[PDB]
């Protein structure tokens, strides 16, 4: 199982312009990840698959780009209705493996 | 009198998976000496030391181009995306597959999407069945109309072949030798 | 109309018994990939199982021979048997669309399933 690692356990940032969150495979994973955010007390909701494309309804501020073993998840201004949990998943191998999470606070 | 191994084999372009290439051969010696780099050679209900020594009628050689992860999946009484919507072997099988990693031609730094599997499909396959339809999926109540929007999907989705990618994501040419024994005279006797 | 509402979880007995149903609007679970990944209590999610729209169904190394996964075209209703549940089973259960099996484009609003 491709063990997903996110490097920063918490992210503390003012609800300015900024955000970085990576995530780390063991072997390559080659465009094949995924990010879902997670708000507390609510289901899991998909941000971005393939790595780099957004799916329906998320806004401009989401961005990723990644590839091999190293992939990023950035946003452009930090609104408050982005402080949430983040998870970044893999498909390339089975099974479909998730990272430990990465919770962005103010 | 030689039967043609080499064309099939020795291939320039393979065809993807969902519209797999079959070759019929009959009326030639089958001498399997030819098959002599670094590939996998599963035989199955046959013994693979004595092949050119075997006498069957007909020979279906079956080829298509998949991923390293989706070899397993060519193999009788395999479940998954390959074995279940693109190329099914039966329960019954007598024959053998034949798998090579390909990633010096079937891989550019730009990514190939000349190869395509397909994904959606509402019921399995039978064996060595073809399914060669592109028609979008319904998946959901609404119609599609043709159209390619929400809940309405094309049913082929391309493979990413890069040099840089890893050995399990490396595209493999696969190909499948079927033998038929029938009543009727058999030609293809090595 | 693209809500998953998901039912059946409670409390249970160690090697007891439940089953989970998720019921579909606008979706058609018979023509779908179909998943449930759970999250135990302040952990990280783990995906479960599968179902793909042929039938073929795949679980965890954790969970096969015990959940099984099913689904009914009549109601429109994805269902998850599990037997023999252990106490490392515990968490909130969701129904997820799989686009093929790659990644869940849509989420139910999951259900607690708590072992003893």
């Amino acid at each position: 199982e491709i063990v997903l690692t996110q490097s920063p356990g918490t992210l503390s940032l003012s609800p300015g312009e900024r955000a970085s969150l990576s995530c780390r495979a063991s072997q390559s994973l080659s465009t094949y990840l995924a990010w879902y955010q997670q708000k507390p007390g609510q289901a899991p909701r998909l941000l971005i698959f393939g790595a780099s494309s957004r799916a329906s309804g998320i806004p401009d501020r989401f961005s990723g780009g990644g590839s091999g073993t190293d992939f990023t998840l950035t946003i452009s201004r930090l609104e408050p209705e982005d402080f949430a949990v983040y998870y970044c998943q893999q498909y390339g191998s089975s099974p479909r493996t998730f990272g430990q999470g990465t919770k962005v606070e103010i | 009198n030689l039967c043609p191994f080499d064309e099939v084999f020795n291939a320039t372009r393979f065809a993807s998976v969902y519209a797999w290439n079959r070759k019929r051969i009959s009326n030639c010696v089958a001498d399997y000496s030819v098959l002599y780099p670094f590939f996998t050679f599963k035989c199955y209900g046959v013994s693979p030391t004595k092949l050119n020594d075997l006498c069957f009628t007909n020979v279906y050689a079956d080829s298509f181009v998949i991923r390293g992860d989706e070899v397993r999946q060519i193999a009788p009484g395999q479940t998954g995306n390959i074995a279940d919507y693109n190329y099914k072997l039966p329960d019954d099988f007598t024959g053998c597959v034949i798998a090579w990693n390909s990633n010096k031609l079937d891989s550019k730094v730009s990514g190939n999407y000349n190869y395509l599997y397909r994904l959606f499909r509402k019921s399995n396959l039978k064996p060595f069945e073809r399914d060669i339809s592109t028609e979008i999926y319904q998946a959901g109540n609404k119609p599609c109309n043709g159209v390619a929007g929400f809940n309405c999907y094309f049913p082929l989705r391309s493979y990413s072949f890069r040099p840089t990618y890893g050995v399990g994501h490396q595209p493999y040419r696969v190909v499948v030798l079927s033998f038929e024994l029938l009543h009727a005279p058999a030609t293809v006797c090595g | 109309d693209v809500h998953l509402v998901e039912s059946g979880g409670g409390l249970i007995q160690p090697g007891g018994s439940l089953r989970l149903s998720c019921a579909a609007s606008e979706f058609i679970v018979s023509a779908n990939y179909m998943s449930w990944v759970r999250q135990a209590p302040g952990e990280g999610l783990q995906w479960v199982s599968v179902i793909y729209p042929g039938g073929s169904t795949f679980y965890a190394e954790s969970v096969k021979g015990r959940f099984t996964i099913s689904r009914d075209n009549s109601r429109n209703t994805l269902y998850l048997q599990m037997n023999s549940l252990r106490a490392e089973d515990t968490g909130v259960y969701y129904c997820a669309r799989d686009y093929g099996d790659f990644y869940f484009d849509y989420w139910g609003q999951g259900t607690l399933v708590t072992v003893s």
